[PDB]
């Protein structure tokens, strides 16, 4: 009934006429490729849900390749989602009774979307007797298209190239004599790395435009003499961006236990927090290509810079410097000493004494997570992660148990890159990956310089500093119960953060938490190391 | 119970192999 | 869903 | 419109009912912002919007399970206050409000005033659209004492010129300079309007001479 | 091996593809040129790193003086490093141990930069029986140069007529 | 170095 209530009570002129963006970015993507000699490489596809049963208007890009008679075809989807209402809450049951769960775009695309995105794209080709269709990434568009927009275009149309480029290697490169990227092509030279601690002004950004939170930036490169002429130069490979996050973690004397050993040394009664780094983004500098094996390099480059001398807590230290602030250390006062209420300056303080007040309350080691999209330019890359989470297929085995493909992808990339000395220095089934079991959300809203700030800005040390002890038990109790539900986690911090932020603020996506084992990091180590592999930080300071 | 998450020590990286560096020289 | 969607 | 309701009967044009969203959800959802720029209307200039509803329609599709909803109709106000003690030594019974008592204290009756109303995805805006928003309007602002969480949210920036702690000078004579609330709790500051407000809230829209 | 990494794992579609600033600085100054009555008096030579071995992209401008029966020419040079990487840390050795040293642009100008240039000016105006060739001066230019650079090409151009005149 | 270059 009320769909068609415009048809019904109508009127002559109309404020709202909506958009073409499927119209638009097809046209500027043609527009580009028109004078290369790429032309009939491409195939561009229009969905829409006029004649598909789709939410939303959405563009795929194919390209094919050829093995004997055989044709292969490849295609990446683009929704385009800006003017549209956002999603409504859905009511859910719980052990108590219902609660409502907040939902965004990417909630939508489920089984029956994909069904329809390859009956159109098999329509496309000619049907099932001209070749094979698979789906080979996703990624969500929220910011308007308009004819001014040549750059956006350019930037996706040059992602959709790199994602189907990537996987026709992975699927048929034995058979088309594709090579991949391991650390014998680095044999020549000297690889070297440098690091920057930002905190002030604006941060990084998405393909759409989106911050994104950068404290640490890593950058891993390449150092070139000319053997004659003695100029020097270098070559920017991969970066990486972070920051650094708390974990309550209190240890218990009184069950008559050993004493807590950190590299067989035992640590003051008052130490109860746990460091943690989470990667929030890896991208390409001057390569071409990104593939699995490359992202192994930048996790290899960026475990190896930050453990060099304790350089991830120069990144506390300097966010020390400000002074009363969101991001203050010296609200762990207030855990060290119960009598004290206000969160200490440390500004006036030299740096070997702000270290000394770290070690009374922080264990001295870092655990390393990563934040996975469901949705974006490089999801298709990350999904390896979670595939390699569970470890063994329950099928019956006639002695030893089956092991699962993801685990079976995730070791073979370590041990690729590494020519072999992986599977010698660690054993085949061990883990590799956890979950943790925590939905994140993406976003962004407006700061007080003038900026827009990722969402993910509000952790543990926010709290802290501006709201008060009883938040902060929420907050942590939903990152850490185990005996709470998923959507319960998510309704609770959803709640803490609307309060905090009077409701300004929008929601774009999704996104789950994991994080490696220490062993298998170090067995990595060691095996780049057998592999003739040798790196020198530039940057470190003491 | 007991408040905190007690997984979170046990899967701290501490230390790495010296070899990984650049030697002087 | 969303990593084994495809 | 004009034409719809001076000829409907003899050129056949219907009206908006409510019978037209049996077989649908509506929800709605409300919005409390102070700070930055304000609503404006058709010329360009701004208009007060302390309080912001918007009405809904929610839609599922049956077999694909997708999920939208579609926005017909927001209001904008604001809360005022208005002077009106009790006199108890007129020898009268106590003031009731839903039937209860109320402490001697209290002599200032919360009001709201509606600014503005609208449609969104609606091509036809007709009296009874406005009706319907009216009606949205009432059961959003009762649920629950939603109102008074305009006064709460102010009273979170501290000192000026929206700050609900000028009623501590009402309250204690003596005292002479407005309170700073920013560091109470919710609850703490419910209990201190309880103090000096009916419990209650009045209707009021203001009508423009042209516009 | 890492140099060529491009064409062994390539790409269709590339987000960067780099500038020609030596063809726009070039065009600005002949376009400022063209309208005066020093048309003939000024030669342009331009320096890649495809055929001499030069560290940047450079551009000379050259002019000549006439005694006797002998010609003399002076040249200005420009080295263009706009949208380059900035150059690494050199490990040196001390009295203690090994120290790594800050470097710039200018640390790359060394004598080899030098007989390039002037091979590159040699062959510009026809061969050592024609005259004399000497350089007259040096600046680094940091700041991109685009279509809509009118004013800096016009200070340029004045800077390299003082110094050589 | 640079002042004795040319």
């Amino acid at each position: 009934t009320m769909r068609t209530i415009n048809r019904t009570l109508s009127r002559r002129i109309s404020r709202n006429t909506g958009s073409e963006q499927v119209l638009n970015l097809r046209r500027l993507m043609e527009k580009y490729l028109e004078d290369t000699r790429f032309k009939d490489d491409f195939i561009f596809v229009a969905v829409d849900p006029n004649q598909y049963s789709v939410p939303y208007p959405t563009l795929v890009v194919m390209s094919g390749a050829k093995v004997g008679d055989h044709n292969h075809f490849f295609g990446y989807v683009l929704p385009l989602v800006a003017g549209l209402a956002p999603l409504p809450r859905r009511e859910e049951q719980g052990p108590h009774g219902n609660i409502l769960v907040p939902r965004t775009w990417v909630d939508n695309l489920n089984g029956t979307f994909i069904n329809e995105v390859m009956a159109a794209m098999y329509a496309a080709i000619g049907g099932k007797s001209n070749g094979t269709a698979r789906i080979a990434g996703l990624a969500v568009v929220t910011n308007e298209i308009t004819a001014e927009s040549a750059h956006l275009a350019t930037t996706l149309l040059s992602a959709a190239d790199n994602a189907i480029q990537t996987a026709i290697e992975i699927r048929l490169g034995d058979k088309l004599g594709l090579p991949q990227f391991n650390l014998g092509m680095m044999a020549s030279d000297q690889p070297i790395s440098s690091v920057q601690y930002n905190t002030s002004g604006m941060q990084d950004s998405d393909i759409v435009g989106n911050p994104v939170r950068s404290d640490i930036t890593v950058t891993i490169s390449n150092r070139i003499r000319q053997a004659m002429s003695d100029y020097d130069s270098q070559q920017r490979l991969v970066a990486t961006t972070g920051y650094i996050d708390l974990t309550y973690s209190p240890q218990n004397p009184t069950f008559n236990q050993g004493p807590v050993l950190v590299n067989g040394y035992p640590v003051p009664p008052t130490v109860q927090y746990q460091p943690r780094y989470v990667m929030t983004s890896a991208y390409p500098l001057e390569l071409d290509a990104f593939t699995p094996n490359t992202f192994v390099l930048g996790l290899i480059g960026t475990i190896a810079t930050l453990n060099s001398g304790m350089a991830w807590a120069q990144s506390l230290i300097s966010n020390a410097a400000r002074g009363i602030g969101p991001h203050n250390p010296g609200a762990l006062a207030m855990v060290l000493d119960p009598e004290v209420t206000a969160p200490l300056d440390l500004s006036t303080q030299t740096n070997e004494q702000i270290y000394k007040f770290l070690q009374q309350v922080l264990y001295p080691s870092l655990l390393i997570s990563i934040d996975v999209p469901e949705e974006g330019e490089y999801s298709w890359l990350l999904r390896m992660i979670p595939a390699a989470e569970k470890i063994y297929t329950g099928k019956v085995e006639g002695e030893v148990r089956e092991i699962s493909e993801g685990y079976k992808a995730l070791y073979r990339a370590f041990d690729d890159v590494t020519l072999g000395c992986f599977s010698k220095k660690y054993q085949y089934g061990l883990p590799l990956v956890y979950a943790t079991g925590n939905r994140i959300p993406l976003g962004h809203y407006n700061h007080q310089d003038g900026h827009r700030h990722d969402i993910r800005d509000m952790d543990d040390l926010y709290m802290m500093n501006i709201t008060n002890p009883d938040t902060v038990e929420a907050w942590e109790d939903s990152f850490d119960r185990t005996d709470m539900t998923m959507s319960q986690r998510v309704v609770a911090r959803h709640e803490i953060i609307d309060r905090v932020l009077s409701g300004s603020w929008e929601q774009t996506g999704w996104a789950m938490r994991y994080d490696f084992d220490p062993l298998a990091l170090q067995a990595l180590i060691e095996a780049a190391a057998d592999a003739g592999f040798t790196i020198r930080p530039e940057n470190i300071q003491h | 119970a007991v408040r905190g998450n007690m997984a979170a020590r046990a899967r701290g990286l501490g230390n790495i192999s010296g070899n990984i560096y650049a030697r002087s020289d | 869903g969303a990593f084994n969607l495809f």
